[PDB]
């Protein structure tokens, strides 16, 4: 989903 | 661009202000249409910057999905670190843009008039929506892009209003879409996490860092076992179709915002395709198929360093329970999505997310995803009452 996330 | 709403309450919307959308202040206790449908539309395409024009792409031109993909892998989303960037594959694109009942007309790109290099796009794709105690039918809107070089002209604004009244022509008034920056008027937050199954490479790409523990003792915590433990468990066939299409249909309506999906639509997005979407079902000692898992794959371009092999992603799709514990259906997820060759495996806190995401060792990413609907005012709803998955 057009959100690029990361820890 | 807000990526909170205590920023974005400080800020004016130059373009949403005149949309039919809440305003960011406004809290709703109504549910319907902010204005109403309209009985005769714009027949001229909207007015774009002098030596830019429109350009319906058809994706069955293999050229011409070529350019949509270097697009978007050249410029659409990175994440907040602008480390990484999607890698839509041509596959992949053909999927999640041409569902049943598809329109050409509704992949609307500009391109520059003398070379006719894309440089924008955005799609919709037809979906029956359930919100609160109401079934409408709208669109979803995903894709939206400009090339960087053509960046804060206002050109997207130009191609919302244009794919707005493209999908007024075919009768529809209402869309779903979400995004990662605060804008008039989320209907709901979620929030990323991430569940590492390779940590060496995530820690060597710097998608993870090693947190005091040594690289032994982080590779002994995340480690999995190597086959699933659910009775049962093996991929979607032919034959599950209708029985995932009834399992998914009671499973949503606990949920306040969900796709209604015909057979033909569960089929398009839940039959397994290599590379692309991986659906497992259980079917118990009675022959009975009682759950089933989903998940996509969707690979990141390392950005600092762009020849090498990208980030192997999966993102958990729609996982419907009705005999396994949810959470030994996701620790199966895991384990299928480990021997697959996937570094790293992405949910959302929607749905019953909750219950698992801690008790797997996620870890929780950085910037939410907002859920957004156009011309439908209704009350927010917390994330785990979402139950709508976009790609
Ligand atoms: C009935 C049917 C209706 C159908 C339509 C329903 C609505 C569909 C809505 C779209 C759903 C998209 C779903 C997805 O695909 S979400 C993915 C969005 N894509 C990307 O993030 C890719 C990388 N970024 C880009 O390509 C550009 O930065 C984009 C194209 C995003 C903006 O280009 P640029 O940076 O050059 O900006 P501008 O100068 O042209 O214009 C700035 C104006 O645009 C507002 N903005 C910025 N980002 C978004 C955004 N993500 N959604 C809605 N609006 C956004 C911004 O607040 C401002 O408005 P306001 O602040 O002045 O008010
Ligand atoms: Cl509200």
């Amino acid at each position: 989903g057009n959100c690029f996330s990361k820890p | 661009p807000a990526k909170t709403m205590e920023e974005a309450s400080k800020r004016s919307y130059q373009f949403w202000d005149t949309q039919p959308v809440p305003k960011l202040g406004e809290v709703v206790n109504t549910h319907g249409p902010v204005e109403p449908d309209k009985d005769n539309i714009r027949q001229e395409p909207y007015t774009l910057p002098q030596g830019f024009t429109w350009d319906a792409l058809d994706l069955g031109d293999r050229g011409v999905l070529k350019e949509l993909y270097t697009l978007l892998n050249e410029n659409y989303v990175e994440d907040d670190d602008n480390m990484f960037r999607f890698d839509y594959s041509p596959e992949f694109l053909l999927w999640a843009l041409r569902p049943p009942g598809w329109l050409p007309q509704w992949h609307c790109g500009v391109r520059v008039v003398s070379s006719r290099k894309l440089v924008g796009f955005i799609s919709a794709i037809p979906a029956n929506i359930h919100i609160y105690d109401t079934e409408k039918k709208m669109v979803e809107i995903n894709f939206l892009c400009v090339h960087k070089k053509l960046r804060s002209k206002r050109v997207a604004p130009v191609l919302i209003r244009e794919i707005t009244r493209r999908v007024h022509l075919e009768g529809i008034f209402q869309a779903v879409y979400t995004a990662g920056v605060v804008l008039p008027k989320p209907v709901g937050t979620c929030r990323y996490w991430h569940r590492s199954l390779n940590p060496r490479k995530l820690i060597e790409v710097k998608f993870s860092h090693l947190s005091n523990m040594t690289m032994q003792r982080t590779m002994k915590l995340y480690r999995l076992p190597e086959t699933p433990k659910t009775a049962g468990l093996r991929p979607m066939e032919t034959k599950d179709i209708p029985v995932v299409h009834q399992l998914l249909t009671r499973y949503l309506k606990q949920f306040h915002l969900t796709p209604v999906m015909s057979q033909e639509e569960v089929e398009h997005w839940f039959y397994p395709q290599e590379n692309i979407i991986d659906t497992f079902v259980v079917e118990n000692a009675n022959g009975e198929v009682t759950d089933f898992l989903s998940f996509y794959t969707l690979p990141s371009t390392i950005m600092n360093h762009p020849t090498h092999k990208s980030l192997k992603a999966a993102y958990s799709f729609y996982n419907v329970h009705t005999q396994t514990p949810l959470l030994d259906l996701m620790s199966d997820a895991l384990v299928l999505a480990k021997m697959k060759g996937f570094d790293v495996f992405n949910a959302l806190d929607l749905m019953e997310n909750k219950t698992f995401l801690e008790k797997l060792k996620f870890g929780i990413g950085d910037g939410n995803l907002q859920y957004y609907l156009y011309n439908w005012k209704c009350p927010s709803m917390g994330a785990e009452k979402v139950g709508l998955v976009l790609q």
